[PDB]
C-alpha cells in the first residue's frame, strides 16, 4: 500500500465495539467516524 | 428479503447490513426483466412468421 494513518487515541472498553464501518456511538458520532470504503485494521492493547 | 421496499430497508438496517438485502431485490427485479424480454423476442418471432 501507498501510506498508512496511525491515530493515537484512547476509548474505553463500552465503545471498542462501535470501532468498524457504519456504527453509531458517542465516540462513533461526533468524534470519530469510519465510512463504508474505510479499508483497514484495529490493534487495541490494555493500559489498564 | 424480509422487506419488499427499497426505502425499508434504508430506514431499518446498518449499511454493511442493508446492502445485502437491497442487491437481493435488484437481483430479483432484473430475473424478472430478463423473464419479460426474453418471451418478447419469440414472440416477435411467432408474430414475424
Amino acid at each position: 500500500f501507498t501510506n498508512v494513518y496511525a491515530d493515537s487515541f484512547v476509548i474505553r472498553g463500552d465503545e471498542v465495539r462501535q470501532i468498524a464501518p457504519g456504527q453509531t456511538g458517542n465516540i462513533a458520532d461526533y468524534n470519530y467516524k469510519l465510512p463504508d470504503d474505510f479499508t483497514g485494521c484495529v490493534i487495541a492493547w490494555n493500559s489498564n | 428479503a424480509i422487506s419488499s421496499v427499497l426505502n425499508d430497508i434504508f430506514s431499518r438496517l446498518d449499511p454493511p447490513e442493508a446492502e445485502v438485502q437491497i442487491d437481493r431485490l435488484i437481483t430479483g427485479r432484473l430475473q424478472s426483466l430478463q423473464t419479460y424480454v426474453t418471451q418478447q423476442l419469440i414472440r416477435a418471432a411467432e408474430i414475424r412468421a
